[PDB]
């Protein structure tokens, strides 16, 4: 009777499909403003390096369900893709001279390999398993549960919990020649990083826990 | 017994002793009926009542409208309590200026009842009814007269249950907030219209260039309520056209009421703080300018540049308290994203 | 607080009438100037049933009508024949502003190309100003020897009259052949009458706010220069609907740019609850470009239909790119210059409109002030 | 973010009236462009509904249609006729380019086989003068023809942003293959749904892609490789779709090596087996990239029409697109020495053959210099 009157009309289903939705279109628009601040400025481009804490209000029927601890782990991720929209958009929005387009494409195919992963392959498979699983949800407790083995398992595939310093942060250094090669527009100098970082990215990845073998292969 | 059917109970009985065919015998039996049920089941007890309520109510919304001509008490209420009628405050407010600025005393009270009926008979509004019902009052002995004004209506005998001096009351507060913010705007528009009478001194502009400013904020402050009283108004007047129960109304129409409080900006003590200040603040710039008929040299100039400094900063202080509501005020105050600069 | 209304010349006499048959017919007010039996207040146009109206050939094609009972060609020939009926008239018009309560406005209907107009217009906006000092005199004037009588006439609007609202024949005729297919006189007056009737539909109705002439002005002029206007009318359903019609240049009676302040008049029922709703796609959208250095808002007010005749709209726009307009009578005024007692009046008119033009050109920068 | 679509002579007009009216009958839009009873964002294609159409004789045959709510041969011919009437059109732009909020792209239909593709070269240059942000497409249609084909290629050359060919031998061939008519009325209904399934996760909103830009940047290397073809097969597993997708059988396109593919996918699969397919397709080596840089396939999920099965389409960056060009050239030598400057012809010339001449060592292990 409580999920019939929530599809219409305390629907903490409803709340729930719309929680993954406001993030993870509308918010392309919302962040293409913000490449080109101020905490007030935002809230109006919203209504229409790493911050941006973002929040929302629960009421007290789905409060015990979505908790104050499970709101970081829905903002912890929604940074880290943030970061990767941005590299993606920036080295898409524009369009030895014609070298730098060799860079570009051995680039702009990484960072968009990497975002075919995280999206597709993960922040869309255990969400079609999860869907399929809440429709079934026969308690109060086990609603928890089949939530919390939502999270604690989509900040695991996405690699954000450990191992941040042996893997991740490779990810996040060549992250940053996405910004200094958007910006000029020294140049042999790149290649000489980049082909490192790469085969750096690729032989520390190797030890491949088995998941990331989907990636692997670029 | 539940809170609810007791307010059920009381609002039909008043309604038959303020009054003084087939809808008797038939409520009768069904209460004799439930004597011979050995167990009260509150279920059913509200079964019937609910029905009576709705009996006495439908028949007596018939009278309200149709022969005497709730609906057309509640149009006469959002015309002068709410200010719906506000050509006729404006002219009003044009008479009944001099004889309130003054502090109030014990005969102006009547002063200005002579006034208003002035009034009304000023913009050929002619009607015997309704218009003796409205008696303004002077809470005096017990300061300038605006802060002490009043307007009290002596409601009839059936629509006194739904109208007690409570919900009179809390009309009566919105009624001198929404007056205060009409007088503003309308001195102010005066100046104005002071300006452009002056059309043929370098620091001249520095008015307009501070009134066109401080125009804005109050008539956009005066905005958003249109867009609060004739769409609340909207809704209550739609919740009762739906719903056959008596109960309905006492609740919607008391949920009506609450968000007046709370979307106007009123319990809400920094908003209700920081543009306090614009009013009063603005009653000294208008005044001075119009307290003079050439430029402002001798110390004039020297005093308009005060409160530039405390308004300037009060414009992006309420910026600040800005960034549930608020965005219906910031959207139309910030459409042209000047205020982005500051 | 009643606006005593003065047609002049041919044109004027001509859209007034138009403009009277549309607002009786809103109203229950039968041609006779009398009620017929079939709230709204009628107070501002009417004094009690008559008309406040001061017309000034063509009025025995007036009293011809079944409205009866309802009450040369150069500018020098034209102010001549004015001082010379100079106490003839204002008897008239002082004894209308002594039977009023409360004046407050003067609206005027005259063409600049029309040479009465041109010559007995100009003249009352200067005496105008002189006896009756605290009264606006605003004038719904009409844009076409033609741009001699035209950029003289500039001269006075730009000084006397506090506010003003232009109509271009170049643009009516355009939306005469696209949108109405007629091709005369007879025909464009039609649409003309529609806008004068919507500009004042607020007046006519008792509503919150702007009940009086300065409450539809004082938010649009911010500086005695920058006093023109500019009108549009879209229907010829949401509140959403009727915005997105009203920016488009495609409707707008015209021939960097941007605005100074809108006002949005509405006549229909729509639900007052979503009009907060349109105005923020509109932000997003960034559909009008605006001023930085002051603070502004778009503006949108409900009003009434006349129940004894959907929605409708009119919008009230200020913008620079009326400036261009100008520039090409200016122009053409130069061209005649050169090519043809004092002849310096019209020397000195030259250099107060480039003033005008100079005004508008600058507010279009960040640094408009000073 | 919204793209204007504008239609040149007969062909363009007849191409885009029928893309119109597939497209208005997968939204849910009644042909008299009132909303129908019956979680689409279409404000990029519609206008509050009136579509943002720029259509340029058979102006009389659409009027006829029910759908009236909805709104020489020589190639020096029409770009003459196009200064006659610049400020005349331009200003239909500018009246919706800034009537429109926030302009995204430029769409483009037309034949270069007579006064539309002079018109078309026309539109290129001066667009490409007041606009410089923004992103022009064109969806050109190909086959004294020679010479009108040469030149808007010049053209497009350094003008488009982006282009997809359609050739009508190719076209032709479809249509007695999986048809069996041999009609111009029926090769453009393949050209339609060419089109819809083209911008389908422009107009239904998913995670990726969200903007035009977002997909055609993906496949362009460099702005002079900017030419593209299409793939449409359906006419089942995610496999079981790019394989039937990379045979050329299919191909809109009468050593080499490819450059990057898209593919749409429109069905209800599951998002599961994706990752997979593309395994078995490198594994199986179906095709072959550059040897320069490292080449990648890139595959999208969508979702059909709910007002209207799993379907899907095909991008390309063919470098065997070459040969397409090197026909007409022959054709143009051929004409040349056969039969007031004539100079203008050879600058076509020149800068057409630098084009091929890069295809050719595109597929080099040196294309570096
Ligand atoms: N909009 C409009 N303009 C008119 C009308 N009648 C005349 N005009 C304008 O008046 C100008 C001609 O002036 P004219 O009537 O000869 O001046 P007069 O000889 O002093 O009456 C033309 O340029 C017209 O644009 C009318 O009915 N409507
Ligand atoms: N595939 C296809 N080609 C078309 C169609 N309509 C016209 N064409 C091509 O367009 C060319 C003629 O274009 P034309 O009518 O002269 O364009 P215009 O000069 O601008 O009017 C022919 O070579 C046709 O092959 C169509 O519906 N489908």
């Amino acid at each position: 009777n409580l999920m019939q009157t929530l599809k219409k009309d305390y629907r903490l289903v409803e709340y729930l499909q719309a929680m993954r939705n406001f993030f993870l279109d509308t918010m392309y628009d919302f962040y293409t403003s913000i490449f080109d601040q101020n905490v007030s400025f935002l809230n109006v481009q919203l209504q229409e390096l790493d911050g941006l804490t973002l929040s929302y209000k629960v009421p007290w029927p789905v409060d015990i369900v979505i908790s104050l601890e499970c709101q970081k782990i829905y903002n912890q991720v929604f940074l880290l893709l943030l970061q990767i929209k941005w590299a993606k958009y920036s080295l898409d929005v524009l369009l030895q001279i014609h070298r730098m387009f060799l860079l570009r494409v051995k680039l702009m195919h990484f960072v968009n390999s990497l975002h075919n992963y995280i999206m597709t392959r993960i922040l869309h498979s255990t969400g079609l398993e999860f869907q399929h699983q809440v429709e079934e949800a026969k308690d109060l407790d086990q609603l928890i549960k089949i939530h919390y083995r939502y999270l604690s398992t989509i900040h695991d595939r996405c690699l954000l919990r450990e191992k941040v310093s042996f893997v991740k942060e490779a990810i996040m250094k060549v992250l940053n020649l996405a910004l200094m090669f958007a910006d000029g527009w020294s140049i042999e100098k790149m290649e000489s990083d980049f082909k490192n970082c790469h085969m750096f990215l690729v032989t520390i990845l190797n030890k491949a826990f088995p998941h990331l073998e989907s990636l692997a292969l670029s | 017994i539940p809170v609810r059917v007791a307010e059920k109970i009381l609002f039909v009985g008043e309604s038959v002793q303020m009054f003084e065919k087939n809808q008797e015998d038939t409520f009768a039996a069904e209460l004799h009926r439930l004597k011979q049920q050995p167990l009260f089941s509150l279920v059913d007890f509200e079964q019937v009542v609910d029905r009576i309520r709705s009996t006495v109510a439908e028949h007596l919304w018939k009278l309200m409208v149709e022969e005497s001509d709730l609906l057309g008490q509640l149009k006469i209420i959002k015309d002068f309590y709410l200010l719906g009628r506000g050509e006729l405050f404006q002219a009003f407010i044009d008479t009944a200026q001099h004889m309130l600025k003054t502090p109030p005393t014990a005969v102006t009270e009547h002063d200005v009842n002579v006034a208003f009926q002035q009034s009304a008979h000023k913009v050929l509004l002619d009607d015997d009814n309704l218009l003796p019902l409205l008696h303004l009052t002077i809470e005096y002995h017990g300061a300038s007269g605006w802060a002490a004004l009043g307007l009290s209506y002596k409601v009839q005998w059936p629509l006194h249950i739904l109208f007690t001096p409570a919900v009179l009351e809390k009309y009566n507060v919105v009624f001198k907030y929404l007056l205060s913010v009409r007088r503003v705007q309308a001195e102010l528009q005066h100046c104005w219209a002071l300006q452009m009478q002056r059309k043929h001194q370098t620091d001249a502009i520095k008015w307009r260039l501070r009134n066109h400013m401080a125009f804005l904020v109050d008539n956009l402050q005066y905005y958003l309520q249109v867009d609060v009283l004739e769409s609340q108004f909207s809704q209550l007047l739609h919740q009762i056209n739906s719903t056959r129960d008596f109960e309905s109304i006492r609740l919607a129409h008391d949920h009506f009421l609450s968000n007046l409080l709370a979307q106007s900006f009123i319990l809400l003590k920094p908003v209700f703080h920081c543009l306090n200040e614009i009013l009063d603040l603005c009653h000294s710039f208008c005044s001075l300018v119009s307290q003079n008929l050439g430029p402002l040299d001798e110390r004039g100039a020297a005093q308009l540049s005060i409160l530039v400094k405390g308004f300037s900063r009060q414009s992006s202080l309420l910026f600040k308290i800005l960034s549930n509501s608020d965005l219906a005020q910031l959207l139309l105050r910030l459409d042209y994203n000047k205020y982005y600069t500051q | 607080r009643e606006i005593i209304t003065l047609q002049l010349g041919q044109c004027g006499n001509q859209i007034g009438f138009e403009f009277w048959k549309q607002l009786c017919a809103e109203h229950g007010i039968s041609p006779e100037g009398i009620v017929e039996e079939f709230t709204d207040r009628k107070d501002v146009f009417f004094y009690q049933y008559i008309p406040r109206a001061v017309l000034l050939r063509v009025i025995h094609s007036i009293l011809n009508s079944p409205y009866a009972k309802l009450y040369g060609n150069n500018w020098a020939s034209g102010f001549s024949q004015g001082e010379k009926i100079h106490e003839d008239i204002f008897d008239i018009i002082d004894r209308e502003a002594d039977g009023s309560d409360s004046l407050e406005g003067f609206v005027l209907c005259h063409s600049i190309a029309g040479g009465t107009g041109s010559g007995l217009g100009s003249y009352l906006l200067e005496r105008l100003n002189d006896r009756y000092p605290k009264k606006l005199v605003q004038t719904y004037s009409v844009f076409p020897v033609q741009p001699y009588n035209s950029l003289l006439t500039l001269k006075r609007l730009t000084q006397n009259a506090d506010c003003l609202v232009v109509l271009d024949n170049t643009a009516l005729n355009r939306i005469a052949t696209d949108r109405l297919h007629i091709q005369s006189f007879s025909q464009i007056n039609q649409l003309v009458s529609t806008i004068m009737s919507a500009s004042t539909t607020t007046l006519r109705y008792p509503g919150y706010m702007n009940n009086d002439l300065i409450g539809l002005i004082a938010s649009l002029i911010p500086t005695p220069r920058l006093h023109f206007l500019m009108t549009g009318y879209t229907p010829l359903t949401t509140v959403l609907d009727v915005m997105r019609r009203l920016l488009q240049p495609k409707n707008v009676m015209v021939s960097n740019h941007c605005y100074i302040a809108i006002l949005n008049i509405i006549q229909g029922e729509v639900d007052p609850t979503q009009v907060h709703k349109s105005l923020q796609r509109i932000r997003e959208r960034k559909l009008a470009n605006f001023i930085p250095w002051g603070p502004a808002s778009i503006q949108v007010a409900l009003s009434r239909k006349s129940p004894y005749l959907r929605v409708s709209g009119l919008m009230m726009a200020n913008h620079t790119s009326i400036s261009s307009l100008f520039e090409r009578t200016c122009r053409q005024y130069d061209k005649l210059r050169k090519r043809e007692d004092n002849f310096d009046e019209m020397d000195t008119s030259r250099e107060i409109v480039q003033q005008l033009i100079d005004e508008y050109h600058a507010a279009t920068r960040p640094d408009y002030i000073s």
